[PDB]
């Protein structure tokens, strides 16, 4: 309706949503929105551009859902893939190994635990080949960047790549 | 000690009661306890190593180790006895000499020799994947520690 009216941009409408309503619920909506087949995907093409415009909400999107939902978001709208890989690339690099407990952990409370990130990567991998090679290469290039070790203790990305076989 | 070792290289019963009969075969606390070449040559190498004659030490440890391991054909020359050190603590002392020397490409034929023989004994280390409980004898965890210093 607002698309054909052309009065205010949909961005303003989506921003007022974000401000006003329960956010948690809201986002699952959008997520489902993106996979609904066309009915008259101008809507879907508006939501990708709103999200990419605002990185801060899209940080809580990738944070707030399950893995499968975001895996399908990616295989359908590949304009999201390399920003979300960017997010993990940014959260993994905020980990450290501790030798007492056989685990990476976060400094801060709000930092993805190991298991969460393992899930999400396992998902990107359990996917179509169009994404799988992208994320595999995006990790191997991240591994070489932090020393190509081939034992854990050292490179978070070693860890992931061992864990995924 | 150097003389002694060559000494122990070298080697009658009367139908009578002799004194030898009545004496006790001695203890470890006694000053009459004298091991075999192997048990000593280990002493020479230990005593050579704690002074800082790493070079001498190296050779001595190698000679220890030559005896023990080549020995299918001759007399049994034996390990250092088990109030004395286990057969792998002794490949480790051999390597720590070979490091004090700076013979590091010998100190790696050592740590290769060891874990070649003892494959089976090691953990298959799949707790690494599954991320206290599984069992690893200190000398395997060392062997990597001195494989490294090399």
């Amino acid at each position: 309706e607002v698309g054909k009216a052309e009065a205010e941009r949909p961005a303003r409408f989506l921003s007022s949503l974000w401000e006003r309503l329960p956010q948690n619920n809201f986002l699952k909506v959008i997520a489902v929105a993106l996979l609904q087949p066309p009915l008259s995907g101008e809507g879907s093409q508006v939501l990708v551009h709103w999200l990419l415009g605002n990185s801060e909400v899209f940080a809580a999107f990738c944070r707030a859902l399950p893995a499968g939902l975001l895996t399908l978001v990616t295989s359908r709208h590949p304009a999201l893939s390399p920003v979300y890989l960017g997010l993990l690339t940014d959260w993994g690099q905020r980990l450290h190994y501790d030798l007492q407990k056989g685990i990476w952990v976060g400094t801060e409370s709000q930092d993805v635990p190991w298991e969460e990130l393992h899930n999400r990567f396992q998902s990107l991998c359990q996917a179509p080949p169009p994404l799988k090679d992208k994320v595999l290469t995006a990790l191997e290039t991240c591994k070489a960047q932090d020393g190509d070790f081939e034992v854990p203790g050292l490179s978070i990305w070693t860890d992931l790549l061992l864990a995924l076989r | 000690l150097e003389l002694l070792v060559e000494a122990l290289n070298v080697p009658a019963p009367q139908f009578l009661i002799e004194v030898e009969l009545l004496l006790p075969p001695p203890d470890l606390a006694s000053p009459l306890h004298c091991g075999t070449q192997s048990q000593t040559k280990h002493i020479l190498a230990s005593r050579c190593l704690q002074t800082g004659r790493a070079g001498d030490a190296a050779e001595h440890y190698l000679d220890l180790l030559a005896l023990l391991l080549d020995s299918s054909e001759p007399r049994f020359s034996p390990p250092p006895s088990p109030p004395g050190p286990c057969m792998p603590e002794v490949f480790l002392e051999a390597a720590v000499a070979l490091i004090q020397a700076g013979r590091a490409q010998d100190a790696l034929t050592l740590c290769e020799e060891l874990l070649s023989r003892t494959s089976s004994l090691l953990p298959k280390m799949s707790r690494l994947w599954e991320d206290e409980l599984p069992y690893c004898p200190l000398w395997v965890s060392a062997t990597h520690l001195l494989q490294g210093q090399a």
